[PDB]
């Protein structure tokens, strides 16, 4: 599900974003007095924040929408579908949805194949940016990996909305690592604000880095609680790949 | 911010926690509250608990109009004796007394049928005059109960608002949502707030909606004393109906004061303007006279050439091409021909005097018989022409008298309550000659001279008609025109209950009982009456396929100005019939591609009747579109009908009741070519 | 300040299929149609231009010329199906947007330059063209497309943007301290949809106070993002 319990850290963006997503949701009378439409949607370009997805997840899960992927990276590929069309139906049927891509996030095949797809999203940005069967459609990108070129370098804020999203709110690295650290077994005297906050320069992904380097010790020890010196181990851990 | 150091203040009933209390609650009333006032379940209690009640009742006013209510919100107002641009009074007055006094208007209007809303409304008034919010305080005071001087108590400063917009949505909404009692109070206070005012010409409108001779004399004494005059004249002449030009020529026939309103506004003047600019600043070519003068053949390509002829007034070439072009055509041919030099002198008295005089008095009977309708055509204000031709109409068996009684009554009735040439004509209808003509000249005579009568009239002429009328059930013919000229005289009304009476004496066999729906075409006029679209769509169903054409044929007369709910679904079922309904429901109107877009799937089509049809509303809709159609007409056909008619078209391809009877008369076209003898002196055009 | 303008051309590209008299019986006959270009482009100036027929007619949209080189140099092939598709589509308009080895780029434009204009076929549709910068095509292009007549974009006349700007303002809120000098007046060189946007930021930056009314210094605040944005890069 991923609601918000289990997500935080940008109040201040989802505060800009229910203007973006939420407009068409709860309050669509504005067309008059206002003369907003559909735009082509908002990205995150930086290190990975941890939750990338999450936070679609969990503004769909809040939508009550379904959450519908191009690239299918769970059995979700081939069950829907010149397999161009069927998401287009899928998406007149099912009016609130969200599209966001995760698997994409060799230069010979993997950029021929991963051209088509890419042509296949430009093509479907060309029939809806053309005619339009239903609202509710937008589509988000994912920069957070070095490979995302295509989409950082066609969307560079002149028609679409753009994020510097380098320092999220320093709760990317702190409060969503407290909620990483919800799921999992907790003890009850671990202090992740000094551990949480002495992890500068590296990247963004301290949390999963943290999370699943310190899982390898926490397997090594096989201790019943996670404790902070598994966690100070791991900022070691991925500071030595730096 | 946190209400917990002053919630618990309005709880003691002490008299001081009130006059503290309260005053924090006007203090915050500014921007109504931080929230939707929640506190409901804790001044639940103050509800009922009551020296400075006016604040108590100002502060539940204000929460129960806050969070939610249907009746209780005015009654502190109208108990509270209201005493004591910011955003305060303008939320407080605006919205809180939008919706507070649109619900005490509201359920008082609909609850009662007291001066605490007469003066809580005028309250309203002077705060709504002085916030001056356009259209909205109008559209909410529409309905309110007084409909008096108010809006003169209003119309001081404000007047292109007020005219433009309160008249402009109020007189559309006053038309189609608002019915006729009010109406008449929007003709009286309109003629108030633009009798003070200036702009004269929408006021002629306020007397094209009145019929009354005072508004006439106001306005050109007060437009007279004020010194164009050609272009008032222009629609003066023609905005006026049959009515209040006889009435306005009988005061002005008294004093005028002027002399050029008798000498200017007595006739020719509204077409002395007109023939010399248009021959002046427009030219036609020769090529019309060419070809549809060219291709004439059959004797009845040669009538769609009196046609052209007959309705051309530039140039006069082929009435001075020689003579026998008369002989050559058919009797119809010669009425026609015949009138065509009449139907275009209307100007130079003298030069039509001495162009129709070689026809009178000739040897044929259709030649001075047509001469007399052309004598009735030339002109309209003359009527020097009477006594030759009604001192030989008496002779009531067969006669020359007969024809002449044709073209001389129905060019006469188009000249013109005259009662002498009536009496004249009671013999007529008493007569009931063979020849049909007689009564549907007579009866569309009378009957365009008695238009636009004050409620009806159930005088002793027309009931004596209607006696004959059911006396012999024989000719149905008469039970078709004869119901033209008995609406035509019923036209005017506002408030007659002659059609109910024509609904107790008239109701017999289904011959009367269409004449009754006929006087129901002619009921109808308009105002609020849902009631008659509802029973309309259940009458919709009825076997009898004539009154749905007639009765369903007013559409185009009713609903004349909302034409957005016109356009149905009747040509998607297989009553053909319903589609000549909308064939000829479409109208003279600038012809949207809607209209024409029915035109093209009505245009083709098996039955000369509708493919006949079709052709005279496409082009009176459409009237720079007209050759490409006229092709497909080409390649549709290439009997006869078909093409007379075409070329009919081919020539006039390029709110009145002179405009409105020629057509709803020539609703009968499917029958006899004798209609075609009048089909060619139509005076719908200009 | 263009209704002058927007009626010269709408005569000019209504005279086609409509008031046949003073089309063929003089002898009228501009079987080529009209060029239009605007210096700020965006299609949306253009397409507010044209915007006019397209109310009750048949329109064609075919924006950029991308699909030549995206792929294999199959030729003008595409442009004979539009062209026979046009033939079988007679009422309507063609309008083409953004009209952006070597020797093959030389032979489709000399053959799509023969075939624009139409050697062997009369006056059955209207082309117009359309594009960034007159400057950067061909000028050859300029004889068949436009033979009657071309315009420019003119300035802000103070009235264009005031008669869009009361359009768009014909129902909303707005204060009695927004005046209306200073915002057509500072704008240069501004389409539709810039107005709009402002206007749209202006009204959602006034909703985060649950304010229905719009005033001038948040209208000014929010133009300050974009005068910022389009000065930045």
């Amino acid at each position: 599900d991923s609601t918000y319990e289990m997500i935080g850290g940008l109040d201040k963006q989802i505060k800009e974003i229910k203007e973006v997503i939420e407009l068409p949701v709860k309050h669509p009378e504005l067309f008059e007095a206002l003369g907003i439409a559909q735009p082509k949607g908002v990205l995150l370009y930086g290190p990975p924040g941890t939750g990338k997805t999450l936070l679609a997840r969990a503004v769909a899960h809040h939508t009550d929408c379904t959450f519908i992927r191009v690239s299918g990276s769970e059995l979700v590929q081939k069950f829907i579908g010149r397999m161009v069309r069927e998401l287009f139906v899928m998406a007149r049927e099912h009016a609130p949805s969200i599209i966001f891509m995760d698997e994409i996030d060799r230069l010979e095949g993997g950029s021929g194949g991963d051209s088509e797809v890419q042509r296949t999203m430009l093509e479907l940005l060309n029939q809806l940016d053309g005619f339009e069967a239903t609202k509710n459609i937008k589509v988000i990108m994912a920069t957070n990996r070095i490979d995302i070129l295509d989409s950082a370098l066609l969307r560079p804020g002149r028609i679409d909305r753009k994020i510097e999203f380098p320092p999220p709110n320093e709760e990317a690295r702190l409060d969503i690592l407290k909620i990483h650290s919800r799921k999992m077994n907790l003890t009850r005297g671990i202090n992740l604000r000094k551990i949480a906050e002495l992890m500068p320069g590296a990247s963004g992904a301290e949390v999963k880095g943290v999370c699943t380097e310190a899982g390898m010790y926490a397997l090594r020890e096989r201790r019943v609680h996670v404790t902070q010196e598994d966690f100070e181990m791991a900022v070691a851990k991925v500071m030595q790949k730096d | 911010r946190d209400k917990a150091p002053v919630q618990p203040q309005q709880s003691p009933a002490a008299a001081p926690g009130g006059t503290d209390e309260k005053p924090s609650g006007k203090e915050r009333r500014d921007a109504g509250d931080k929230d939707k006032e929640q506190e409901l379940s804790e001044e639940d209690k103050q509800l009922q608990d009551e020296l400075y009640r006016p604040a108590l009742e100002e502060l539940r006013r204000q929460i129960r109009s806050s969070t939610t209510s249907m009746t209780s919100v005015p009654k502190p107002l109208k108990f509270l004796r209201p005493h004591y641009n910011k955003r305060f009074a303008a939320d407080i007055i605006s919205v809180l007394a939008m919706t507070m006094s649109g619900e005490r208007e509201c359920l008082k209007y609909r609850l009662v049928g007291a001066g605490e809303v007469a003066k809580e409304w005028q309250e309203l008034d002077d705060a709504e005059k002085v916030q001056r919010e356009p259209l909205l305080t109008l559209v909410k005071e529409i309905v309110p109960l007084l409909m008096e001087i108010e809006q003169v108590d209003m119309l001081e400063k404000d007047i292109d608002e007020n005219a433009y917009a309160k008249v402009c949505l109020y007189l559309t909404s006053c038309v189609n949502y608002v019915p006729e009692p009010e109406n008449s109070a929007l003709l009286r206070c309109a003629l108030g707030v633009f009798r003070k005012f200036s702009r004269f010409p929408e006021a002629l409108r306020l007397a094209l909606m009145l019929n009354d001779m005072e508004l006439v004399e106001d306005i050109f004494t007060s437009c007279k004393d004020v010194v164009m005059l050609g272009r008032h004249g222009v629609f003066l002449e023609l905005s006026e109906d049959v009515e209040e030009y006889e009435d306005l020529t009988e005061i002005m026939s008294n004093v005028q004061l002027n002399s050029n309103f008798l000498a200017l506004a007595r006739e020719l003047d509204i077409m002395e303007p007109k023939v010399p600019d248009d021959i002046y600043k427009t030219h036609l070519e020769n090529n019309r006279f060419g070809g549809s003068g060219s291709q004439v053949d059959s004797a009845r390509m040669n009538l769609a050439s009196s046609f052209v002829n007959g309705f051309v007034n530039q140039d006069k070439l082929l009435t001075d091409d020689g003579n026998k072009w008369l002989y050559k055509n058919k009797d119809h041919g010669m009425l026609s021909a015949a009138a065509s030099l009449g139907m275009i002198l209307l100007w130079d008295v003298d030069g039509g005097l001495t162009q129709i005089d070689k026809y009178l008095y000739s040897s044929e009977d259709y030649i001075k018989s047509g001469a007399l309708l052309a004598c009735g055509i030339v002109n309209s204000g003359v009527r020097n022409e009477c006594d030759p031709a009604l001192a030989l109409l008496s002779d009531y068996v067969l006669h020359n008298s007969n024809t002449m009684r044709l073209g001389s009554i129905f060019g006469l009735g188009l000249a013109y309550n005259r009662e002498d040439v009536l009496t004249l004509l009671l013999p007529v209808m008493g007569d009931s000659k063979s020849s049909m003509e007689v009564a549907g000249v007579t009866a569309l005579a009378c009957g365009m001279i008695a238009v636009g009568s004050c409620n009806g009239d159930v005088t002793s002429t027309i009931l004596q008609t209607i006696m004959e009328k059911s006396e012999t059930e024989l000719k149905d013919t008469y039970a078709r025109w004869l119901p033209l000229g008995l609406g035509l005289n019923h036209l005017g009304k506002g408030e007659a209950i002659e059609a109910i009476l024509a609904a107790l004496e008239v109701v017999s066999e289904p011959f009367r009982s269409f004449a009754n729906t006929l006087v129901d075409v002619c009921a109808y006029a308009g105002s609020g009456n849902v009631l008659k679209v509802q029973q309309l769509l259940h009458i919709c169903s009825e076997h009898f396929d004539s009154k749905e054409k007639e009765e369903d044929k007013d559409k185009k007369e009713k609903k004349d100005k909302d034409k957005k709910e016109a356009p149905a679904d009747m040509g998607a079922h297989q009553g053909v019939a319903v589609l000549g309904i909308a064939l000829i429901a479409m109208g003279e109107e600038i012809g949207a591609e809607m209209a024409l877009r029915t035109f093209g799937h009505l245009l083709r089509y098996g039955e000369p009747t509708l493919r006949r049809a079709v052709p005279l509303a496409l082009a009176l809709i459409s009237v720079s579109h007209d050759a490409d159609p006229e092709v497909s007409y080409n390649s549709i056909f290439a009997a006869r009908l078909a093409a007379m008619l075409r070329q009919l078209a081919q020539y006039h391809a390029k709110k009145g009741t002179l405009t409105l009877c020629p057509y709803h008369s020539d609703r009968q076209l499917m029958s006899q070519v004798a209609v075609a003898g009048l089909l060619t002196v139509l005076v719908s055009f200009l | 300040g263009l209704d002058n303008q927007i009626q010269e051309i709408k005569e000019s590209v209504e005279l086609p299929l409509t008031h046949p008299e003073y089309y063929e019986e003089m002898g009228i006959k501009p079987p080529k149609g009209v060029i239009l270009y605007g210096p700020p482009g965006t299609g949306k100036t253009l397409l507010a231009k044209a915007v006019a027929n397209q109310t009750s007619a048949t329109f064609l949209r075919v924006v950029g010329s991308e699909l030549i080189q995206k792929y294999l140099g199959d030729g003008p092939k595409l442009v004979r199906e539009l062209f026979r598709v046009a033939e079988e589509h007679a009422p309507s308009i063609v309008f083409i947007d953004e009209i952006d080895g070597e020797r093959e780029i030389q032979r489709t434009m000399l053959e799509l330059l023969n075939q624009l204009d139409g050697f062997d076929s009369r006056g059955d549709v209207k082309v117009i063209m359309a594009t960034n910068r007159i400057e950067t095509l061909d000028p050859a292009l300029i004889r068949p497309g436009r033979i009657d007549r071309k315009i420019e974009f003119p300035l802000p006349d103070e009235k264009t943007k005031k008669r869009i700007f009361q359009i768009h303002t014909s129902r909303m809120t707005l204060a009695d301290d927004v005046t209306l000098d200073d915002l057509i007046m500072a704008k240069d060189d501004l389409s539709g949809a810039d107005i709009k946007a402002i206007c749209t930021e202006a009204g959602l930056m006034a909703l985060r106070e649950r304010r229905m009314k719009v005033t001038n210094e948040d209208f000014k605040k929010s133009k300050e993002n974009v005068l910022y944005k389009k000065q930045e890069g």
